[PDB]
């Protein structure tokens, strides 16, 4: 800790005091993945291998839910000419879980293939088929010339995801767009990810239907309604989650964290330091300070007989003293530290010598002598007239 | 037949559990106090969403039908309930199928969402009952009409209205506020609370919308419209404003006129050689003036900087609820300098200001009771009966104890910079490493503020070298002091200190550092100061404490303010009784009212608001695809995750910088207040102050300190004359050809005899060479009076 | 003692640290490929050099704004300190102050100014009582049915005799009509005692 | 007032400030410091 | 004289200058291709107008 203080202060000499050096954090110990136990394979064959595809102006639509989608086969397949994803990366489909999938299939020309993208205009991209500016999905296009009507115009440009029916590059290309629903709803279309067990009262890395996070899972007594999947606090942060496999409500508490302060005298005095772990119990200090991954010298300031629990945190490396002296290095809540017989001692600061004036209704104390005292007072007056050329800077 | 819907028909907007939180949501809701048609068979439109109410016990109503044409050529949806089974179909050509005294409420909206609720009732009842979602049909069908299959039911239509929902401990919605019902509800929504304190709150923004668009091109053009806010297009530049005739004379080659700040103010039209001014149409603020919510629900509306005849227009009064239209007309308008005030009666009388409006106008809730607007009164008119030979001298006095409250310190909030910006993200930390040392600067500034708070507290309170204790015998000459002395029978604080302390009442990197001095230590310091002041006067502050009886100390104080010690020595019982009564009055006022400590409450509220804004700033996208760093990382590749994370980093860094700057300015203000409090404790408490109004009104006798949460309270004991009498006075007295002047006093006459008396207390005395001194002759003083001087 | 003048050294250190941080802020990329304008211009074409220069400009402008705001706050604090120093020079040095603890502990006699780097030092000469003694005191004296009060001071007793002394220095005096005045009677004052007043 | 800029009038008018100063002057002239005490 | 009441005139001038600078800052491009919102909207596509 003394060398860490030197490193933070960027100096070889450290003045007496308490310095904020690093931060406290508990690393996760286990990985928890909990997905619904659905063995129903997702039917992408009826969408991808269908012999008959509808016209571009009457593009076919299908809705997919309650399935376990496997995008790995589609990604590894070489039968698709282009595979362009906008809101999600292609490789994270196997890991992410969605709620609903919309599959829209049609046939266009090679020139219009590039027009199937958000923020595009054209004969098909503006008058026939439209996509939202924030479209989230993947477009798959592949030629079908060796395997096997455009709209002229209309009154205006149709709104996205609206179909209206009324009244070299020329080869046909089948285009299928898979749009994922990212609205606030329980996840329904997951991927082929194997679930794990559930452990409580441990700082773990959980994953509930794609809701990644890190914290301590404990059973709560919240009166969750049957349609409620998770809860939020005053700050709009996740507080409780329902298990996708069991009707159980688990409270999430983030792993412990705080500040680490180093209390030291002058380097010209001694090289001993004390460590204060702010806002944490003394039980979790060694397990989360990574003592068994730290240097042997850092293990001294993680355990020992000199462990003091204060309102400002846990103090390690300083001996508690019943006596009271004037404050030397403040800690908090009336606790001060000093370097005295030598070692680092922690005590409660004294407000001054106790005194009782011998008051009575017929006695007065009158001075008979006096002293002349001269005291020094220093006040700043001015600063350095520094001008910085903003243009040249 | 139409029926009032009261405040019923509220459902759960989402499937997220909430408890003891006030949440505002924007969705399709039934407006409060709306009108629902009562059918006592008919086909009705769907519009956005349908609210259905049934008051039945025999279960006559059995199902519903939704669709557009309801006879082929499309898909029509149908629900039928029989026995203990419910059947929903979209029928053949069926594409979907689903099988699953009493007031039943249903809400149908378009994905088809159906919310339901069933209650027992004993005429729509008055009350609140939330609707829990029950049916979600993945249909994707277009519905514009519906019908009921069976005898009495209520039908209402939903509208896109914002609501403020209140959740109890068990997660059940108890109350709600319709943000567009009336100005009181708008104020409640703006304050995010169900209780509104008395005052004026700026709630809305008023602006005149354009009425038409005109295009003028030189020889497709339209005709120009004057005296109306229009969306004009002259030549190539567009804008919105009011075009009027102008007397400006443009040069022949000039087409536009610019103001000093590069603002267009006149345009020459192309078709005709004419110059038209451009004035922006009316805009400003809309504020609500209200008394306490528990006092009355009546409110007034003030529109700043608008003519009072154009308030109904351009505010969409016809498009707002009938409840709001009351506050636009009604012959109860008042055009002030600040703006048009509607809903307050103008009163010709003048009273003390209650809620300021501007230009000397104040509003209040005074008499039936209604909001009254008047011109504030500066005070009671007075005229001093001045003359060159009359003086008013007091014959009595009152001992008054006043209270002053000064903030001293704040809460030492420490914000973990890296945990706040890029919490638990190595990629985000690596990206943030490229921004330099802004993070270290913010940490250093916050640490400096935290240390400055402890310095302020130490400077204000740690002013006594030793710790003094009062003797067990409390014979203080009749003065009580028991209300302010510490009580050891229970945090050994006094009664008034307990009253003051009771009166005023950790994630994402945010922590709070405890103060160095605890409340017990602050109370010990205050008790030591009080004991020293009571037992030794100012000698303890001047040096070593020297004991002196309290009666003699008070005689010292009277001699200091200019009154002879005999006044105290034969008014001691009355003065002690007055002091005890004043202390009792202070205690009663503190136990009764709660707005005395508003100075500290303001600091606490400001700090809490700043912290809450900092916390809520983490939910903003700042242009990114999502506001969740984990979601961004798990969804996107590093090439684009870097862009999203950079956007989030920039937003959060800006938020942190703003918070730190505001905290620094507030810390400067608090440090100035702490310096003032330290000076006041050095001067009022440790000595007697001759400065006027520094240590309270009147001639300052002494002061007593008390500790309050993050502040100090001063009880200022002062001297104030009460009753006065007229007398005839003379600058000098002529006795034997030599002018006489009083050593210390004035000459007064009761009509026949002349005496000499002190300034601040009537005590006539025989004129004597011991009371007066000779200087010069009688021919120079203007106003001399002949009399005799005793020897 | 070296740390006697820490108040001015704090200001010097704060200004130096702010300047050092401002200078070191020039080494940050702020998202650009490099922190050197010359290198960016020599390596890239104007279409991309524009983006890199925009990133650098945004970062450096933010740094300057932060520095200037901090400097303004510090200057306001220093102005408050200078105003206090001017008031102390006007009151403690150019006259005698009756304000308590304004010009040092004790009864302020006078003060002396001295200069220092960006500051002023005040040497406050004050009077402080040292040794105190106990005495028996009375509010007034009964002589002939009339109450006598001291003109300036208090009555004290050494055990058998009564004298009148000034407040801040023990100097016994014979109780006479020169230093006592008559007001009221003996029946109302609480704690009055009986003694003789010499004429 | 062109781009959302507004100037709120002060609560106390110049006439009211003048009345305060006139009352202060009258009290000072006809009573001294007694009116303040 | 003319410089007797400069203290209040300085405050008035500072406030007026600050307001003038705030209004004048609306004419800057700030890196965009135009400083006119309506012109940008009517001349560019939503992908770049954003
Ligand atoms: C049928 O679908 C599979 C995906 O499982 C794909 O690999 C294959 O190429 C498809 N068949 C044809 C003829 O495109
Ligand atoms: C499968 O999940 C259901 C909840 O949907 C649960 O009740 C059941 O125990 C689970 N079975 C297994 C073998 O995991
Ligand atoms: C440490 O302090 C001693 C005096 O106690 C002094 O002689 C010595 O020079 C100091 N060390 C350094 C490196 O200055
Ligand atoms: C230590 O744990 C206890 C409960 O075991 C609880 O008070 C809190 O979590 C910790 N206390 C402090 C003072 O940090
Ligand atoms: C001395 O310290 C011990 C250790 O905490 C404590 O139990 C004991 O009460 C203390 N003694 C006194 C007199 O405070
Ligand atoms: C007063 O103190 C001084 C030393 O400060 C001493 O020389 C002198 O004798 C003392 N006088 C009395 C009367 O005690
Ligand atoms: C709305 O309902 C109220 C109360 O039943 C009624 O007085 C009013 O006439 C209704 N509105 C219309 C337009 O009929
Ligand atoms: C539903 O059909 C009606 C009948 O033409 C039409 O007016 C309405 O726009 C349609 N709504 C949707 C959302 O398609
Ligand atoms: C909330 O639940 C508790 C169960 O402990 C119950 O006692 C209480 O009455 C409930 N409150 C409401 C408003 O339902
Ligand atoms: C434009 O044409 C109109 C036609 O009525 C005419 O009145 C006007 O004078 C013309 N203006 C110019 C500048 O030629
Ligand atoms: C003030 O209003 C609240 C809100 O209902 C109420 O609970 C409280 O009793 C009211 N205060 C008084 C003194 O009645
Ligand atoms: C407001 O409108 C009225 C309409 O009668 C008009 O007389 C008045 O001049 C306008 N302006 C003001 C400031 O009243
Ligand atoms: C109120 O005072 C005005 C003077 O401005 C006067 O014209 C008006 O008649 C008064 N109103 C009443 C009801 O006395
Ligand atoms: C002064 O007022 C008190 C009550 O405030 C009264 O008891 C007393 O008699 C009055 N004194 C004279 C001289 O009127
Ligand atoms: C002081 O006042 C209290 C009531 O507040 C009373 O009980 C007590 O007798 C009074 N006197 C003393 C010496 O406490
Ligand atoms: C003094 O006399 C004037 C005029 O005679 C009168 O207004 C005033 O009230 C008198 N003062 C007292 C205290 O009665
Ligand atoms: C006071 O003024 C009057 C004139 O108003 C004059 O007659 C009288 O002599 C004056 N008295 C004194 C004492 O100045
Ligand atoms: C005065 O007498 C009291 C009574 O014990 C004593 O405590 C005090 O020290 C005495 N004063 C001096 C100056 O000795
Ligand atoms: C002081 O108090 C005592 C009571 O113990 C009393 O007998 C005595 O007369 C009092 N003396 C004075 C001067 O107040």
């Amino acid at each position: 800790p003394l060398s860490e203080t030197k490193c933070t202060l960027k100096s070889f000499t450290v003045e007496k005091g308490i310095y904020q050096t690093s931060n406290f954090r508990v690393q996760p110990t286990e990985s928890i993945v909990r997905f619904p136990n659905i063995t129903n394979l997702c039917p992408f064959g009826e969408v991808f291998n269908a012999t008959r595809f509808a016209s571009v102006y009457a593009w076919n639509r299908k809705r997919i839910s309650n399935c376990v989608a496997d995008y790995s086969v589609l990604y590894n397949s070489a039968s698709f000419s282009t595979f362009k994803c906008y809101g999600v990366s292609p490789t994270k489909l196997n890991d992410l879980c969605f709620t609903n999938v919309y599959a829209d299939s049609f046939v266009i020309r090679g020139d219009e293939v590039r027009q199937i993208a958000p923020g595009q205009t054209g004969k098909i991209a503006d008058y026939n088929y439209k996509l939202p500016d924030d479209f989230t999905g993947c477009v798959i296009a592949w030629n079908s010339n060796n395997l096997d009507l455009y709209r002229l115009f209309r009154k205006s440009n149709l709104k996205p995801f609206e179909r209206d029916i009324s009244t070299v590059g020329y080869q046909p290309y089948r285009v299928v767009v898979l749009s994922f629903e990212l609205l606030h709803a329980p996840a329904t279309v997951c991927g082929p990810k194997k679930s794990t067990n559930l452990v409580k009262n441990k700082c773990v890395n959980f994953n509930f239907n794609g809701l990644t996070g890190t914290g301590v899972l404990t059973e709560s007594n919240k009166k969750f309604l049957p349609f409620q999947q998770f809860g939020r606090d005053i700050a709009d942060t996740t507080d409780a989650v329902r298990d996708p496999q069991t009707l159980e409500i688990l409270d999430i508490t983030p792993c412990s964290f705080g500040g680490v302060s180093v209390i030291t005298p002058g380097t010209n005095t001694s090289n001993e330091v004390a460590v204060l772990y702010q806002d944490v119990n003394c039980t979790e200090v060694p397990v989360a300070i990574h003592a068994d991954q730290l240097t042997p010298t850092w293990r001294v300031y993680s355990t020992g007989s000199n462990v003091f629990q204060t309102r400002a945190g846990c103090l390690i490396g300083a001996e508690h003293v019943n006596n009271s002296y004037e404050c030397d290095i403040p800690i908090g809540a009336g606790i001060c530290a000093s370097y005295q017989t030598q070692s680092i001692i922690a005590y409660t600061m004294s407000l001054g010598a106790e005194n009782s004036v011998a008051y009575s209704n017929n006695s007065i104390a009158i001075p008979t002598n006096f002293t002349i005292s001269v005291t020094t007072e220093i006040l700043p007056v001015s600063m350095t007239k520094t001008s910085v050329d903003c243009t040249m800077y | 037949a139409y029926t009032n819907s009261f405040t019923r028909g509220v459902y759960y907007p989402d499937k997220v559990f909430r408890s003891s939180v006030l949440h505002s949501t924007q969705d399709l809701f039934l407006p409060f106090f709306s009108n629902v048609t009562w059918f006592h068979n008919p086909v009705l439109p769907f519009n956005d969403g349908v609210y259905f109410a049934s008051t039945e016990k025999s279960n006559i109503i059995r199902g519903w039908i939704f669709g557009t044409t309801l006879d082929s050529k499309t898909q029509s949806l149908l629900i039928v309930n029989n026995a203990t089974n419910v059947v929903i179909k979209v029928c053949n050509n069926c594409t979907f199928e689903y099988v699953s005294k009493n007031l039943r409420e249903f809400v149908f909206k378009n994905y088809f969402k159906i919310y339901s609720k069933h209650t027992p009732i004993n005429d729509l009842p008055q009350g609140f009952s939330a609707l829990e979602p029950l049916v979600d049909l993945p249909i994707g069908i277009n519905i514009t009409r519906f019908q009921t299959l069976l005898a009495a039911y209520y039908v209402g239509y939903l509208q896109p209205r914002t609501f403020l929902l209140k959740y109890n401990e068990n997660g059940t919605i108890t109350d709600a506020v319709d943000c567009a019902l009336d100005p009181l509800s708008e104020t409640k929504c703006t304050l995010k609370s169900f209780t509104v304190e008395k005052g004026i709150y700026q709630t809305s923004n008023f602006r005149v919308q354009p009425t038409e668009s005109i295009v003028r091109f030189p020889n497709k053009s339209t005709n120009l419209v004057k005296n109306k806010c229009v969306n004009f297009n002259f030549n190539g530049l567009t804008g919105t404003g009011v075009l009027t005739e102008s007397n400006k004379k443009f040069l022949p080659f000039q087409q536009f006129g610019r103001d000093i700040a590069d603002t267009t103010d006149a345009v020459r039209d192309p078709q005709t050689l004419e110059i038209l001014d451009i004035t922006p149409c009316s805009f400003g603020g809309v504020s609500v003036i209200t008394p306490g919510t528990n006092t009355s629900n009546e409110v007034a509306v003030l529109y700043q900087d608008v003519n009072c005849t154009e308030v109904p227009v351009a505010i969409h009064a016809d498009q707002l609820t009938p409840t709001w239209r009351v506050y636009s007309t009604g012959s109860n308008v008042f055009q002030t300098r600040a703006g048009c005030l509607i809903g307050a009666e103008h009163v010709n009388n003048s009273y003390e200001c209650d809620i300021p409006i501007g230009a000397g106008i104040c509003a209040s809730y005074q008499t039936s009771q209604s909001i009254i607007a008047y011109t504030m009164s500066l005070g009671a008119e007075n005229s001093v009966a001045y003359s060159n030979n009359s003086i008013a001298i007091p014959t009595n006095f009152t001992i008054s104890v006043t209270t002053e409250i000064l903030p001293v310190s704040m809460t030492k909030t420490s914000v973990d910079c890296t945990m706040y910006i890029c919490g638990d993200s190595t990629e985000c930390s690596n990206l943030l490493l490229q921004y330099g040392s802004f993070c270290t600067q913010l940490n250093r500034a916050l640490t400096g503020i935290a240390v400055e708070q402890d310095k302020n507290t130490q400077e204000v309170f740690a002013q006594v070298k030793q710790i003094y204790k009062t003797p067990p015998i409390k014979d203080f000459g009749g003065f009580n002091f028991s209300q302010i002395l510490p009580d050891p029978s229970k945090s050994k604080r006094s009664f008034i200190e307990d009253l003051l302390f009771n009166k005023v009442t950790k994630f994402n990197g945010l922590t709070v550092l405890p103060p160095l001095l605890t409340d017990e230590m602050i109370a010990q310091y205050t008790s030591a100061l009080l004991a020293g002041t009571i037992t030794s006067g100012w000698t303890f502050g001047a040096g070593a404490a020297l004991q002196i009886p309290f009666a003699m100390q008070m005689a010292y104080r009277f001699n200091g303010i200019g009154v002879t010690q005999n006044v105290l020595y034969e008014n001691q019982k009355l003065i002690a009784n007055q002091f005890n009564s004043a202390i009792g009055k202070i205690q009663d006022s503190l136990s009764s009212t709660a707005s005395a400590l508003g100075k500290l409450q303001d600091v606490v509220n400001q700090n809490a608001q700043a912290l809450n804004t900092l916390v809520k700033q983490l939910s903003s996208n700042f242009g990114a695809i999502s506001s969740v760093l984990n979601d961004i990382l798990s969804r996107l590749d590093p090439p684009e995750a870097e862009v999203q994370i950079d956007r989030l980093i920039t937003g959060r860094l800006q938020s942190l910088q703003t918070y730190v700057t505001q905290q620094l300015i507030r810390a400067a203000e608090i440090r100035a207040s702490a310096n003032l409090a330290a000076t006041k404790m050095s001067e009022c408490v440790l000595g007697q102050s001759k400065r006027v109004d520094f240590c309270g009104k009147g001639y300052h006798l002494m002061s007593f300190p008390q500790s309050a949460p993050h502040g100090v309270v001063f009880l200022h004991v002062t001297y104030v004359p009460a009753q006065e009498k007229n007398f005839t006075t003379a600058p000098a007295i002529c006795h034997d050809g030599k002018a006489h002047f009083p050593r210390e006093g004035v000459f007064v006459s009761n009509g026949t005899h002349w005496f000499v008396t002190q300034r601040n207390f009537y005590e006539p005395q025989i004129i004597t060479t011991d009371n007066t001194f000779v200087s010069g002759n009688c021919d120079v003083v203007i106003g001399i009076v002949n009399n005799t001087v005793y020897d």
